[PDB]
This record gives C-alpha cells, sequence and structure tokens, in this order.
C-alpha cells in the first residue's frame, strides 16, 4: 500500500456502511452472501457468483501526498457511494 | 421546400491508421431562383428582390493536406501524432457544379475541380516541433511520450505583406519581421514555384525527465516571452509555487483528499484560505495580508475561531463580527421532506425500522420519494406518514452565502445574505438577497404568493426567477420583486398571480426562440429562411396588437442576409417617415474575403454613388494576416491605419490614419516581455519622442509591503506621471499620486534619470487616499487637498447615504438616505438640502418612467416628469407637470414635449418650451434670464432631416411666437459621409477639405480652427484669431494615456483680459484658477460627490476671490432628468439657483438663473457633461458638436455595422445614450 | 410541473442470420413533445421529429430505405456505400 497514493475499493460486505465514522480500508469482516446466487456454464465449467458490491469507496494516502499528516493516514477515506 | 444551403465534407484520403491525409470541405452555391416563393406573406417586396447576391452563389472548396507520425513496432504503438498540416481554397462559380453535385469519385478523377493542379489560395500551414527533454532542435520523429517543444504556424506570405502598403519599406519589413519573431521558411506540403512564408513559434515547453514523471519544468507562451516555472510536489501530481520570469512567486497548499488548493499566496505574499467539507465543497473563506507593510484581515483560523453552520437559519441570523467571508451553507436535500420528531414519536418510534427497512426512511430521517410512492401503490401507507410527507414544505435544492466585507476591528456593515435555488436539472431557478426594511409581497405557508404588499423589516430582493422546459430553456421569466421571506415561492402561485409581472418564451422545434412575449404588452418575432433572418420588432408586431400608429413599422423588419459561408453580407432596413408611404429600402453591403473576414463595407448612400462614380471608396476596407488579424483598415471617412504585431499579438509598429508613426518597446525574452515604452513621430518629424513609459515593479520587499510587486508603478504618458504608492488587499488603489507636465513641455521621457522627468514636470503634485472594505467598496476618500468623503452601503452593497467634510470642516450630509427597487434602481433619494426625489417605475420593464422632486418643508414640487414610450422603447413624450419656475413671467405650466420617430427610430421631430430670446443655436452659450427680467418663454418645434446615408442634413427650427425661424444646414460630402455646416462650406465637393487624413474636423467656424494632437484628442482650439503679432485667444488641453482630460487651459490674450483660466482635473476635484497674467482673480476648489449625470452634488470652496454675493463652502445639488441632463441646480436649502432645457442634440433651449454669479459656476449641463467655452464638449475620447450631431471625428471601433465617420447614438438622442463612445461596432 | 415526453417508433430491423445476432433497427423515429404546465403559456414549444436511418448491414433493407427519405427533386444525388 506504501507504493501507491490512491486506492479504489469495492466493498462486498466486509465493513459497515451505516457508520458516522468512515469504513475501514482494511477490515476483518467478510462479504455478504446475496439471496440471488447464480451460475454460468458457457465456459465448460461452473462459474458461480455469490456476492455483489455494497459500496464503492476512495481512499488517499495522505502522508505520502502531504507530509505533516498523522501516521495513520494510509487508509484515509475521502469519498463513497452507498449501493442499496 | 427549396433552395437550402448545403455543405459536404469529403475525406479524400487517409492512411492505414485512419488519419485524414487529404480532406475537402465543399460549400455549395445558392440555387437558381424558382418560380415559387413559399414565405412572401410576411415579407417586404424587397426582401425577395434583395435576397440574392454574388457571394451566395460561389462554390467554395477548402482543401486540407496532412501528416502524422506513427511510432509502430513490436514494443511501442503511438499513433496519430500530427506534425504537419496545410490548407488551401479553390473557388469556382455556380456553373462549375457537376450535375448531381460533388462526391468522392468526381473529385478523385484526374480532371476534377481540385485534382486539376491549378492554383488556389493558400490559407496557412502548421508544424509540430517534438523534443526529447534535452534538445531544443526538433526531432525528426517523436518519443513515446510525444513531448512537444513548440507549435509553428504561418502568419504571413506575400499577399499579407503587401497589406502593409507604404507603412514600411521592404528592407525594414524583412528586418522588422525577424525582430518581431517571425521566421521565413518553406511549405510542409509545397507546390512547384511557391514562395517562402513567415511563421510564428509559440507554446514552448521544457520538459523534465522520466524520474520526475514526464512533466513540464519551464514554459513560455511565445518564443519572445520570458519562461516561467513551477515546483512539482513530491508526487508530481500537483503544481506548487508558480514563478514568473520577474521572480514573482506565488505559493499554495492543497487538501490532498481532493487534490484541491485551499491555501493560496500571491506575489505580494498576501493570503487566501478556504476549506472543504467532506464532499470536497468549498466552505467559507478567510483572508489576510499587508497593505503598507502592516498586517490586516481575519488572519489564520487560530487567531479568530469560526465554525460554519450547517443551518441556513442560523446563518441568516449570524452576527456581524464574523472573521470570515462568503460563508457557505449547503442544503441540496431541501427538496426531499424529512421526518420530524413529532411524527417519529407518533409512529416511527415503534415502526421506524419497518419504514427504514422498507427504504422509505433514510439514515437522516429523509423520506424517499420513489420508494414512498411504491409503498403507497402497494397499499402499505400509514396516515401519520402520509400527513408528514404531504405537509412537508419542501424547497428546491439550495445554498446560502453570507457575504461579508468586514475585517479586523470593524464589523460595522451588515452581512449580504443571498440564497440561491436550483432546479433538479442543475439550472438556476432564482436567488434573493436580503434587503432593507420596506414593502414586500406576502406568502402563505404552502409557498403561495400574494401580490399585495405589506411593510416588513424582513424582506429579500428576489431576482432572475426563471421557469424551465426541462431541456434547460426558460419558458417563462419573472420580473424582480421584494418578498417578505427568502424561501422559494411556488411556481404555481407565481403563474396564478396575474398581477405579478412575467414574460413568455416561445421556441421553435430546434430550440430557437422565435417569439418573445412580454408583460409590457407586445412581442418580438422572427423568421428564418436558409438565406436570411428577419427580426420583427415590437413596433411592427404592434400592428397586430392594434403612439405613432404601428402601421408605420408594418413590415419594416431588420433583415440579415447571409452568404453561403454563414457570414452576413447584407443588412436590409426599411425606411418610412409615414405609414402611408413606401419604404426606402436601404441595404448596407458587405464583402467577405477569401478567409471569410470582412474585406470591405459600404452604406447605401455611397454605394449608389459608387455605382455611377467608381472613385468612391467603401466605409471600410480591410486586410488580414493568415490567422485573421486586422493588419490594415481603411476608411473613406477615417483614413488608413496599418499595424504589425509581435508573436503574443501586441503592436510593435503602427501607422495611424493620420500617418503618425508609433512604436513599442517591450522587455526582452529573458524578462516577462512587458511593455516599457512607446515612442512616436509624425511623418514630418524625424526623431520620435517617448510619450509613454512604464516603470515596472519587481519582487522586492518594498514592493511586496505596498502590494506593488509585478505592477507598473510609474506611468509616464502624454500628460505627466501617475505613481502608485500602495494597493489594497482587494486590488484597489489605496494611495496614488499624480504630477503633470509644465505647459511648455512635451512628453519625451528619455534617458534613464527621473531628475530629467522631474524637470519636465510641474511642481504641482498630489496624493489621494482611499479606504476600502474587504470587497473593495469605497468607504472613504481623501482628495488632493484634504477634503474627505464617507460612504454608507445597504445590505445589498448599494450606496445608501453619503457624507462630505471639507478640509478643516464639520462633516455634511450630502445624501440623508438612499434606497432601491428589487431591480436595484433608485427608488427614493433624500438629499441633505431637504430635497426628496421619488422614482416612478414601469414594473413590466422595471424602467424609470418618471421623476418627482419635492421640497417637503413647503411640499413644493420642483419637478415632476413623466415619460411615455412606444412598443420598442423610444420615448414619444415627456411632460413636466410641475410649476414652470420663479424666473417665468405669468406662466405656470410647460407644454408636453413630444417626439416623432420614423420606421428606423430616427428622431424626426420634437417639441417643447424655449426661452423667447434663445435665438440661434451656436457654439456660444447664452446669458441666463434672471427673475427680475420677467422673461417670456415660448413654444417650439424642431424637425430633423436625414439623408439616405443616415446623416443628419437639416434642422428646421421654429417658434411662431417670436418667429425664431431658421434652418441649420449641414453640408455632407458627396464622396464621403464627412459633414460640416454651411458656415464652412455649402459645397459637397469641398466638405472633405474641412477634415484631416483621419477624419478629424479641421475647423469649427471660420476664425476658429481645430489643432489635433497625434492621437485624436484636440490639442488646441483657436477661439479668436488675430493677425500679425497679436496673440490669439486659445483654449488648449492636456490629456493622459487613456485620453482622460487632465487640463483645460483657456488663455485670453486681450489687453484688458490677459487671463488664464486653468482647470485641473483630479478625481472628484476641480481646481479652477482664474488669473490675470499678473494676478489671481479667483481660486476655487470644487469637491464633488457622486458622478456627473447621476445627480452629482458639488461643494464650492474658495481660497481666493470669492464674489461678494457668494457664500463659501457652498453646496450645489444637481438634479438630472432621465438622460443625465441637469434640469435644476439647487442650493443648500433646496432653492432653485438655475435651470436649463435642452434641445435633443445638446443645444440650449431654455436658460435662466437666480443670480448670474451663481450661474457662472454651473458647468455640468447636457447629459452630465461640461459646457466647454468652445461649444465642443469633451466626452471620453471625442467632442460633441450640437449643430451637426456627428461629433468631430471617427473611431476604429466601427467594424461589422458598416457605419459612417461618426454619428451620435444611432440618431436617437432622447432615448439612447453613449457617454463613453462604446456603442459603435 | 412541466413535463417532457419522448416516444420512439422502430421499423425495418434485422437479425444477422449468418453470425446469428441482432443487427439493429434500420429506422428509428423519435418524437419529442413539450407537455408544459397548465397556466404557463398559451402555447407549447411545437413538437419535433427526428428521423434516423441506419445501416444494418443487410443490403436489402439498407437499399430499401432510400425510398423512405424526404424528397427534393432539385437535390444532389444521394450516397451509396464504398468498398476499398
Amino acid at each position: 500500500q506504501a507504493d501507491w497514493l490512491f486506492y479504489l475499493v469495492f466493498d462486498y460486505g466486509e465493513r459497515s456502511n451505516n457508520l458516522k465514522t468512515p469504513p475501514a480500508f482494511s477490515t476483518t469482516g467478510s462479504w455478504l452472501c446475496r439471496q440471488d446466487r447464480f451460475s454460468r456454464y458457457e465456459y465448460g465449467f461452473e462459474i458461480r457468483t455469490r456476492r455483489l458490491c455494497r459500496q464503492v469507496l476512495m481512499y488517499h494516502h495522505l502522508q505520502a501526498l502531504d507530509s505533516k499528516i498523522t501516521e495513520h493516514n494510509g487508509p484515509t477515506l475521502v469519498s463513497r457511494l452507498i449501493l442499496n | 421546400a427549396s433552395d437550402p444551403q448545403c455543405s459536404q465534407n469529403i475525406t479524400l484520403s487517409s492512411d492505414r491508421f485512419g488519419q485524414p491525409l487529404k480532406q475537402l470541405s465543399v460549400q455549395y452555391p445558392r440555387r437558381q431562383q424558382p418560380a415559387i416563393n413559399l414565405y412572401p406573406d410576411t415579407l417586404p417586396d424587397k426582401l425577395l428582390a434583395n435576397s440574392y447576391d454574388d457571394q451566395q452563389r460561389q462554390l467554395r472548396l477548402t482543401y486540407q493536406q496532412s501528416s502524422w507520425h506513427h511510432l509502430t513496432n513490436n514494443t511501442v504503438r503511438v499513433l496519430g501524432l500530427p506534425d504537419s498540416t496545410r490548407s488551401d481554397i479553390f473557388t469556382y462559380g455556380a456553373e462549375n457544379v457537376p450535375a448531381g453535385g460533388l462526391n468522392l469519385e468526381l473529385l478523385s478523377d484526374k480532371n476534377s475541380l481540385i485534382a486539376d493542379d491549378k492554383p488556389r489560395e493558400y490559407l496557412g500551414q502548421q508544424k509540430t516541433a517534438y523534443t526529447d527533454g534535452q534538445n531544443t532542435t526538433p526531432l525528426q520523429t517523436p518519443t513515446r511520450q510525444a513531448l512537444i517543444a513548440f507549435t509553428e504556424t504561418t502568419v504571413f506570405n506575400q499577399s499579407t505583406l503587401s497589406a502593409f502598403n507604404g507603412s514600411i519599406p521592404s528592407d525594414k519589413l524583412s528586418t522588422t519581421l525577424e525582430q518581431a519573431g517571425y521566421q521565413q521558411t518553406n511549405y510542409l506540403f509545397p507546390r512547384t514555384g511557391e514562395d517562402k512564408v513567415w511563421v510564428a513559434h509559440h507554446g514552448y515547453t521544457d520538459y523534465g525527465t522520466a524520474a520526475q514523471f514526464w512533466r513540464p519544468q519551464k514554459q513560455s507562451n511565445t518564443q519572445l516571452t520570458g519562461k516561467i516555472t513551477l515546483i512539482w510536489d513530491a508526487n508530481y501530481c500537483v503544481v506548487v509555487q508558480t514563478r514568473d520570469a520577474a521572480g514573482l512567486t506565488t505559493s499554495a497548499k492543497y487538501d490532498w483528499r481532493f487534490l484541491t488548493p485551499v491555501q493560496l499566496t500571491d506575489i505580494n505574499d498576501n493570503q487566501h484560505l478556504i476549506t472543504l467539507d467532506a464532499l470536497g465543497r468549498p466552505i467559507t473563506l478567510r483572508f489576510w495580508g499587508t497593505e503598507n507593510g502592516k498586517m490586516t484581515g481575519y488572519s489564520s483560523p487560530e487567531k479568530a475561531s469560526f465554525s460554519p453552520p450547517s443551518d441556513v437559519n442560523a446563518a441568516i441570523e449570524l452576527k456581524k463580527p464574523l472573521p470570515v467571508a462568503q460563508c457557505q451553507v449547503y442544503a441540496p436535500e431541501s427538496w426531499m421532506p424529512v421526518l420530524s420528531q413529532k411524527t417519529f414519536n407518533r409512529l416511527a418510534e415503534q415502526d421506524w425500522q419497518k419504514l427504514y427497512n422498507a427504504r422509505i426512511i433514510t439514515e437522516d430521517g429523509r423520506i424517499c420519494t420513489l420508494a414512498y410512492r411504491r409503498w403507497v401503490q402497494s397499499q402499505k401507507a400509514i396516515p401519520q406518514l402520509i400527513s408528514l410527507l404531504n405537509n412537508g414544505p419542501r424547497l428546491p435544492p439550495h445554498s446560502l452565502t453570507l457575504t461579508t466585507d468586514r475585517y479586523d476591528h470593524d464589523p460595522e456593515q451588515q452581512i449580504r445574505q443571498q440564497v440561491v435555488f436550483s432546479d433538479g436539472f442543475g439550472r438556476l431557478l432564482q436567488a434573493a438577497a436580503r434587503h432593507e426594511a420596506g414593502m414586500a409581497r406576502q406568502r402563505n405557508e404552502d409557498g403561495s404568493l400574494i401580490i399585495n404588499v405589506q411593510h416588513t423589516e424582513n424582506r429579500w430582493a428576489v431576482t432572475g426567477r426563471t421557469e424551465y422546459d426541462n431541456k434547460g430553456q426558460p419558458i417563462r421569466t419573472y420580473q424582480p420583486y421584494f418578498l417578505n421571506d427568502w424561501r422559494y415561492v411556488s411556481n404555481d402561485s407565481a403563474r396564478q398571480e396575474k398581477e405579478a409581472y412575467a414574460d413568455t418564451h416561445v421556441y421553435d422545434p430546434i430550440g430557437r426562440e422565435i417569439k418573445v412575449i412580454t408583460a409590457k404588452g407586445w412581442f418580438r418575432r422572427t423568421l428564418f429562411t436558409p438565406w436570411f433572418t428577419v427580426n420583427e420588432d415590437e413596433n411592427d408586431t404592434a400592428a397586430e396588437v392594434k403612439n405613432i400608429d404601428p402601421k408605420l413599422y408594418q413590415k419594416t423588419p431588420t433583415v440579415s442576409v447571409y452568404d453561403n459561408r454563414g457570414l452576413i453580407i447584407r443588412n436590409i432596413d426599411f425606411h418610412r417617415t409615414t405609414a402611408n408611404g413606401d419604404p426606402d429600402t436601404r441595404i448596407t453591403r458587405h464583402q467577405y474575403d477569401i478567409h471569410g473576414h470582412l474585406n470591405q463595407s459600404i452604406d447605401p448612400r455611397l454605394y449608389e454613388a459608387k455605382q455611377t462614380n467608381n472613385t468612391i471608396k467603401p466605409n471600410f476596407l480591410w486586410q488580414y494576416d493568415l490567422t485573421g488579424n486586422p493588419l490594415c483598415t481603411e476608411s473613406i471617412d477615417a483614413g488608413r491605419t496599418v499595424t504589425l504585431n509581435d508573436i503574443e499579438g501586441r503592436p510593435l509598429l503602427t501607422v495611424t490614419a493620420t500617418g503618425v508613426i508609433q512604436t513599442r518597446q517591450y522587455e526582452t525574452s529573458s524578462l516577462p516581455g512587458r511593455l516599457l515604452s512607446v515612442a512616436e513621430q509624425t511623418p514630418e518629424e524625424k526623431t520620435s519622442r517617448i510619450t509613454e513609459r512604464l516603470i515596472w515593479a519587481g519582487n522586492t520587499e518594498a514592493e511586496k509591503d505596498h502590494n506593488l510587486a509585478g505592477q507598473c508603478v510609474r506611468h509616464y504618458d502624454t500628460a505627466g506621471v501617475t505613481r502608485l504608492e500602495s494597493l489594497s488587499l482587494t486590488g484597489t488603489v489605496l494611495s496614488q499620486s499624480s504630477q503633470l507636465l509644465i505647459d511648455t513641455q512635451e512628453a519625451n521621457w528619455t534617458g534613464d534619470n527621473e531628475t530629467v522627468w522631474q524637470n519636465m514636470l510641474a511642481d504641482d503634485i498630489y496624493t489621494t487616499l482611499s479606504t476600502f472594505d474587504a470587497t473593495g467598496a469605497l468607504l472613504t476618500q481623501t482628495d488632493a487637498k484634504g477634503n474627505i468623503q464617507r460612504l454608507a452601503y445597504d445590505v445589498a452593497g448599494q450606496l445608501n447615504g453619503s457624507w462630505l467634510t471639507l478640509k478643516g470642516q464639520t462633516e455634511q450630509v450630502i445624501i440623508k438616505s438612499l434606497t432601491y427597487s428589487a431591480a436595484g434602481q433608485k427608488l427614493r433619494e433624500e438629499h441633505g438640502n431637504d430635497v426628496i426625489t421619488e422614482y416612478s417605475y414601469e414594473p413590466e420593464t422595471q424602467r424609470l418612467i418618471g421623476i418627482k422632486t419635492r421640497r417637503p418643508s413647503d411640499t413644493k414640487v420642483l419637478q415632476d416628469l413623466r415619460y411615455e414610450y412606444d412598443p420598442v422603447g423610444n420615448v414619444i413624450s415627456i411632460r413636466n407637470d410641475a410649476e414652470a419656475t420663479r424666473f417665468w413671467h405669468n406662466q405656470k405650466v410647460m407644454p408636453e414635449n413630444t417626439y416623432t420617430y420614423d420606421s428606423l427610430y430616427q428622431l424626426i421631430s420634437a417639441t417643447g418650451r424655449e426661452m423667447a430670446n434663445i435665438g440661434q443655436q451656436s457654439h456660444q452659450f447664452p446669458s441666463p434670464a434672471l427673475p427680475s427680467d420677467n422673461n417670456t418663454y415660448t413654444n417650439y418645434t424642431r424637425t430633423y432631416t436625414y439623408d439616405r446615408g443616415g446623416n443628419l442634413t437639416k434642422i428646421q427650427h421654429s417658434s411662431p411666437a417670436t418667429q425664431n425661424n431658421y434652418t441649420t444646414n449641414i453640408t455632407v460630402s458627396n464622396r464621403s459621409n464627412r459633414a460640416v455646416l454651411s458656415t464652412l462650406t455649402e459645397d459637397p465637393a469641398q466638405v472633405d477639405a474641412l477634415f484631416d487624413a483621419g477624419g478629424h474636423q479641421n475647423t469649427l467656424i471660420s476664425g476658429q480652427n481645430l489643432n489635433w494632437n497625434t492621437r485624436g484628442e484636440l490639442q488646441q482650439v483657436t477661439l479668436v484669431k488675430r493677425d500679425k503679432g497679436a496673440n490669439d485667444d486659445r483654449e488648449w488641453y492636456r490629456y493622459s494615456g487613456d485620453g482622460r482630460r487632465m487640463l483645460k487651459i483657456n488663455e485670453q490674450q486681450a489687453s484688458n483680459n490677459a487671463q488664464t483660466q486653468r482647470v485641473t482635473y483630479l478625481p472628484n476635484l476641480e481646481l479652477r484658477l482664474t488669473q490675470n497674467s499678473t494676478a489671481t482673480t479667483e481660486d476655487l476648489q470644487v469637491i464633488t460627490v457622486g458622478e456627473a449625470g447621476r445627480a452629482q452634488v458639488r461643494v464650492l470652496h474658495w481660497e481666493s476671490g470669492k464674489p461678494e454675493d457668494i457664500d463659501n463652502n457652498q453646496l450645489r445639488y444637481s438634479y438630472d432628468n432621465l438622460i443625465g441632463s441637469s434640469q435644476l441646480e439647487l442650493d443648500s436649502e433646496g432653492q432653485i439657483i438655475s435651470e436649463e432645457e435642452y434641445y435633443p442634440y445638446g443645444g440650449t433651449a431654455l436658460w435662466a438663473a437666480r443670480n448670474q454669479t451663481e450661474a457662472s459656476y454651473k458647468t455640468i449641463r447636457y447629459s452630465g457633461k461640461e459646457r466647454d467655452a468652445t461649444g465642443l464638449y469633451y466626452y471620453g475620447y471625442r467632442y460633441y458638436q450640437p449643430w451637426i450631431g456627428r461629433w468631430l471625428s471617427s473611431a476604429p471601433a466601427g467594424t461589422i455595422d458598416g457605419l459612417n465617420l461618426y454619428r451620435m447614438v444611432r440618431n436617437n438622442p432622447v432615448t439612447l445614450l453613449d457617454p463613453d463612445g462604446l456603442m459603435p461596432t | 410541473g412541466n413535463k417532457l415526453v419522448t416516444t420512439l417508433r422502430y421499423a425495418r430491423g434485422a437479425w444477422d442470420g449468418r453470425e446469428r445476432e441482432f443487427r439493429g433497427f434500420g429506422y428509428v423515429e423519435q418524437t419529442d413533445s413539450h407537455q408544459l404546465a397548465q397556466g404557463n403559456a398559451p402555447e407549447r414549444t411545437p413538437p419535433a421529429l427526428t428521423k434516423n436511418w441506419y445501416a444494418t448491414g443487410l443490403p436489402v433493407i439498407d437499399n430499401a430505405l432510400s425510398t423512405e427519405y424526404w424528397r427534393d427533386d432539385q437535390a444532389f444525388a444521394g450516397f451509396s456505400p464504398r468498398f476499398t
């Protein structure tokens, strides 16, 4: 993560999106399994998908960009969309 | 159905990567006139007759040649990197169009119109100079990064160099072009036998390296300018500290969450700061910096804490002493109703989660619109929710700005609060500014407008209100008004409240507006055909609506007739002076060149003369370079002007219409390239003088302390020197000085030593000071002697009162109070002499339709003027219902002044009341009648005769009561449109002899000649010519760099009046020194408040020679009529000192005063200008001549219209005004 | 309260057959109509029609479409495809 300044993150349910505080860049949760699970077979094998994106969010590494920012700034949330 | 215009674009050839190597743009000619015209019902007979022109029937073939680099191999693929292009045009007639038109096979054929290798006009070529970050020498091929060093383009070839005519020798031209930065070279796509062309190089970049990411390090707009630089931030993604060639450096800090600069520092080290909210929207700004090395503003946030509210109501109610400006509140969600605590308590407290899970209630309590409607459709709706939503008083998405102008210790001026509402399409619905207490429209809680008004302290000026069609076009607009709220008013009630004023916009299927319907009671309308556009004004459409009977304007539209390149070639006007006659169809003709630029233009009068006498030239003739710059212009009325510019586009060498040679010295390419000086000479002079010189500031501490870095601080011109002492943080002059040249000195600012310039300069030097608020509004002003003004503003930032103290004196109130309409027009003004003016408006147009001035202590009406108008806006009548005035004998009521116009809105006639003894209008202003004279005033009428060229030729004046019957006869050249009175000549063949090469009139009357300077301002006028050793009575002037008059010097040479009347013009101060050649007779300092033509109040202060019947520190209040002409001048107690009526063309119709001593101090008269003793009144850039109505000289300003030498306001002096001369075009 | 309505008509569409895919509609007719709010104007911006013809790649239709065009006898000859 130190090699990059910006990050585009797709949340599949690993973190709460009903927070007043920002969602974590890196979390301990796990994606949520959707009700409408489905599969495709046109490639000769089953490709089954069980998840969908819940939110889309951007983070910027602010110390790499600025320099005077508190060390816990790699995962700094800038903006996000809620996909309900 | 027929005769469309048609164009076709044909790719002739392309490479394997699809790039257009060869391409032709085909413009087809106009189709042969058919038997049937499908639209004549609404046309004049001559619109069909004059619909066809040669310029509409040519086949125009514009051909492109091109090439691109392609870096293609196994490891790199970079395509489409252009390095060359050429454009040429072939022309053929209508007869050369192949049957069936043009297409690619016809064109690719060997013998086609462009395949046949015949000559064509070269329009230009361009080249790309590629680099590698090391060399300035262009690469044969580009790098992977396509780094471009610069762009080359053609500017000149022999057809454009010939355009310089005789203004420069060919030896000098070749030298000059290289000095000017042009390179003579070959063609990218040459043909056999072609000559070399000149190019300009621009857009220079020095690039960094891969390690720095491939970013620029240094750049220059052109080869001749200084390079500028910047610092890349640590990650080469952000620009830091841009820096000028002069060492002027800016600085900034970014909010890295948004990569958006938030802290900005200028070259004078002043600072601006904003912050951003969570979404990246700017929220409120702060500023600080120094003005005289001393810090001022709000400073940084830690010095004066402030937290922007999220609440619009709190914002509306915030206190004046905020340490911020432009405070923002955003409410984009206001359209979406929100759950209240009460409905929560009655329902959601137990069921919140059901509605939340049902996606009706949002995280913040807002109510979903689409999900809610679905909830209802599904029949799951709940009555507490239904009521909550139905009763939600939602407003369009909006925001509020709290505009402040306060700083430091001063919170005194109230915050300007503006709420703006947008629609759901991102368009602007309206905005309103909190205004002052007064009447306003009322509203109901459902946003329902009530037209009736009531007084309130809480009202906002609602403006720009617009309703849209959801494409973004207005379909309806509303007039401005005051509302006793800021909240948006429902569009439904606005439509219902018929008494409210609004306009309707009617569009065709394209979206072009074709009918405009106004509240005024009439409408505009237009017709489009492939060849012309017909603009029907209100007076024409008024014929259906059925004041001069609109039959006069029936079918008299203004019509634009186009060529087949989309340029306007004919301007067709229909001139009728009677509704029962035929129009004189007037067509202004225009010819475009091969580049589509105007080639030449001529009016109908000279056009027809030209047809029988071909030695008569156009009003305009033009020449252009290959980029379209106007290298040369020539006019039969105004002479020939030629200019050669630099690469940036600024002049280097120019020759005026009068032959004056001027040249400009700029800083070198290692420097910023700013102007340093201008030198000039007439053809007869061999050594030029430096008439302009600029001493530029750098980046030093002293310059920064006074905010002068990068500014020109010493400006030497034709009058003297202007010097900046200090600028404000708002960019205004905080302090400046000025010193003028001694009468006998010339502007020749040579050498490098200020001592010399100081010896050239007079010892009369002054400094003025100004105090500003944080937005730059003027709060106070100290003049050259020490007289001090103080201003007050309303919440909207408009002047709402004014005070003045003379040096050493107690402050006087000049304006007790001032207030405005929703449209910002003066509504009421209360003067310090206990005189009150009320302003009567027409809501339909928000036009001033009347002026009422009273002296409330005896409720005396001093004036009451009403203005009546036609459908377009020509005043057709003015009537003053007030008592005629104390200077009149046995007369109480003045007659209505009527005005008659023709179909072109020319003033044909006017009537009114004039002094019985006014006599002949001339250059000599009459004595006033005094009240003891028992003066008789009489009725008059005056008729204005215009020719076919739009020139005034005769003024027929009559007054049967005194038989003041005479005609002013204007003789106009029969070759040009130059004109003089019969006084100088009756012969149209000799009129031209009364003008110089540049169109400046040579003489006023026999014995009174006009001595013009090199720029066009009049240098000197002879008033009394004497012979042999006698000295002539003369008036001479000194003007500044912008033509502003600095001095008016009237020198009387008579042995019993050897006297100099010296008037110096200083901002807001007139220094009027009258002295005999041996002794001062009078010395008067006039300090003014406000502007002439805007009811300016003046105070007369004497240091010497005050008359026995004159008070010192005397206040003089000018009351102007609708056009700025001074109607009355009142004293400090509101009594009438004097009055004047004017003829429409600036003459004097009526003139009287209480005391001729007092009358002698009134100089501001017609349309706010002074009546110069010469009879030729100076307006910026030119002088007004009342017996002609066409001033004295021309201007380069006329272009596209095809206008003559000059005329006053398109001949409608009682409706249209142009005090600055900005109208011609 | 102002509302816009747009309605499209389709004609002459086609299927590829050989590569078995939908090719498109040879003719698309789009009408735009300004149903502006009552009480606003005495008249609405008159409606507009856009008539578009597209290549489908099926020459039978692409050629047939030539007779559906608005006609002008005084017009220039129309176009035909070019292969190179």
